[PDB]
């Protein structure tokens, strides 16, 4: 279930006890399973800010560097996996695949 | 670890005290006669510790602390005296005239005051006048 | 005549703190050393300031060694009021200067976590009520 | 005569430090001069 | 520090680098080698805008 | 945040954001519940000029 | 009024120097022979 998946999204959140977390989507089917994780700053001592990478043009750069400019090390990806492999060759290439993220 | 739904995550995969010769708290006691072990003490701490261990049920080893110091943090953060003995596990109790306060709280617990007190200070005719 | 009366008759921490002839300080790594050395109270601050740099001097080993310093030499003891009571009651040349500087109180440690500090403060409670804690008081200080 | 004998009965490092008719002072780049720079005390830090 | 000869395990060698907190490197080879380290350093991860 | 499901009744979620204190909201429903969601702001007293 | 402070007069030596627990040892002889009293005793007569 897409609320039982955010429930774990949320409940690993909190274990590792994040105060200040930038979830990435890439479809409404994102938005369902960060369902809970959003709502819960209401709930719980945690931040959130919101993406989502872009549609057409595969190539996230200017989100990642954007994302990099405003020291968002704390991320969360809601992608399929091919589009999973893609963002971690682009966030290798960003050179954000470091102890700090 | 692993994350169970209507469970949850499971991610992780007799007595020695000591104390401190203060005048009338902690004293060694006087006798014509050879005195040994806790029997060498006496003093307002020790009644009490007698009292405490009548009401709790417990024996008792009475141990003078090492250094003689009561307790304080040194300027690379660690500690000495009764609350060190304390924080190492090596003693149990610290039944002496130790002061409560907000610091020492972090680092080890206090009974409610036995007695209160306050910082203060000790100091000091005919025809030939 | 009028003189010697008028200025041998018209005669606290701060008084200690603006001066320095007399020496003052405390038992060294107690709570009352600890006081002064974290006090953000200027004339506390001042008067750490006068025993740390003194610091070998002003502060004594244990409060027998500053009784002794008080009976020997021009020195004042910070020094707790259940203590000073005690030792006042017992040499009618030493006294208590001004008031308390603070209020606390005296407790049983134990480690963090320990089961037996609550049974403790019940035990302490207990005492307090059938009044063996006065007793004791009275049968130390007398 | 009284007015003036007991002003006449009205006069340590405080005593110094309290006041500033009486210049006083040490030797410069002296252990002396370094401890009253250095010193956290207040008389001395006053001085 | 000098690189090993031709086991290429470098990484070792980046990584107490990376450890020691050393951002400033020069380094002396040829451009092979150069290009087998850069890879290298990718991968250890210390390819950033501190380096 | 987001109303309860079916048990329209939000005066918890009214209260939490009084708590919370939070005045510009953008609530978002079918009309037949906003009307029930005024109703229930009327009644707790976060008909106001400040919100 | 009374010291200040307490503190003593010694030979200073270069970091390390081989010179300085010998000057100790030295020192301490002659406070032992009462040498040090003697030359005191001396200068300030």
């Amino acid at each position: 279930d897409y609320a039982a998946i955010s429930r774990a999204v949320l409940d690993l959140v909190l274990y590792y006890n994040w105060k200040t977390v930038t979830v990435v989507y890439e479809d409404s089917t994102g938005l369902i399973r960060l369902q809970e994780l959003i709502k819960a700053p209401s709930r719980y001592n945690i931040k959130i800010k919101i993406r989502q990478l872009p549609p057409a043009n595969k190539d996230a750069k200017p989100l990642l560097k954007e994302m990099k400019k405003s020291k968002e090390f704390y991320v969360i990806f809601d992608c399929s996996h091919e589009t999973a492999a893609e963002i971690l060759k682009q966030i290798l290439f960003m050179g954000m695949m470091t102890e700090y993220y | 670890g692993i994350w169970n739904s209507n469970s949850g995550l499971n991610m992780t995969d007799t007595l020695i005290v000591t104390t401190i010769l203060e005048e009338p708290y902690v004293m060694y006691r006087k006798s014509d006669k050879p005195l040994y072990g806790n029997d060498r003490f006496e003093g307002y701490c020790l009644d009490l510790l007698k009292e405490l261990s009548n009401i709790l049920g417990f024996l008792y080893d009475v141990k003078l602390v090492p250094d003689g110091k009561y307790g304080a943090q040194n300027d690379k953060g660690e500690w000495n005296g009764m609350v060190k003995e304390l924080i190492d596990h090596r003693a149990d109790l610290a039944v002496a005239p130790l002061t409560i306060t907000y610091v020492r709280e972090k680092v080890i617990d206090f009974s409610k005051p036995f007695m209160t007190l306050g910082i203060s200070i000790l100091y000091r005719p005919g025809v030939f006048s | 005549l009028a003189a010697f009366l008028t200025v041998e008759r018209m005669e606290s921490a701060d008084d200690l703190a603006k001066q320095t002839k007399i020496e003052y300080g405390a038992v060294r790594d107690g709570s009352t050393m600890t006081f002064f050395k974290k006090s953000k109270i200027s004339t506390y601050e001042k008067m750490w300031a006068f025993m740390s740099s003194r610091q070998q001097s002003a502060l004594v080993k244990n409060s027998d060694e500053g009784i002794q310093r008080v009976l020997t030499t021009d020195y004042a003891l910070l020094m707790e009021s259940t203590s000073i009571e005690y030792v006042t009651q017992r040499n009618c040349n030493l006294t208590q200067i001004g008031g308390l500087i603070d209020s606390k109180g005296y407790g049983v440690g134990t480690p963090i976590g320990s089961p037996y500090r609550d049974k403790i403060t019940i035990a302490i409670l207990q005492l307090q009520e059938e009044g063996k804690l006065h007793m004791m008081k009275e049968k130390w200080w007398r």
